[PDB]
């Protein structure tokens, strides 16, 4: 295991903190929660969403030609 | 506070404070107002101390 007061080493660092009865645990939910949200989703989309729309087109050519593979030809 | 008495203590002040302001001040005094307390942290990390 490992224990608070041997973990590393810390200089100069300081931190300001404040109750949690005395701030809002909603603060500016809307106002600034849906702008970083695109801003999270715009940064990654163009490395999650090409393999699974490529799964998609696989998904869908493949379902439509086995779903007519068995249809009968005049021959 | 000490071997004094008081009446020496009041002569003395008639004497050498009578030349301060008055008890009006122009309007301009300074009111104390209340201080929010905050509950709340700071922490100033030296561990080479």
């Amino acid at each position: 295991g490992r224990q608070f007061g041997h973990l590393t080493r810390v200089r100069h660092v300081i931190t300001y903190s404040l109750s949690p009865f005395e701030q809002r645990a909603f603060p500016h939910y809307f106002s600034k929660g849906i702008p970083n949200v695109l801003r999270r989703t715009r940064a990654c989309i163009l490395r999650v969403a090409p393999p699974f729309v490529a799964f998609y087109l696989v998904y869908t050519w493949g379902t439509q030609e086995f779903e007519k593979s068995k249809r009968k030809n005049p021959a | 506070a000490g071997g004094l008495e008081h009446r020496q203590l009041l002569d003395l002040a008639q004497k050498h404070f009578s030349g301060l302001s008055g008890t009006y001040d122009e309007d301009a005094v300074p009111t104390l107002s209340p201080c929010r307390f905050t509950g709340s942290q700071i922490c100033h990390r030296e561990d080479g101390l």
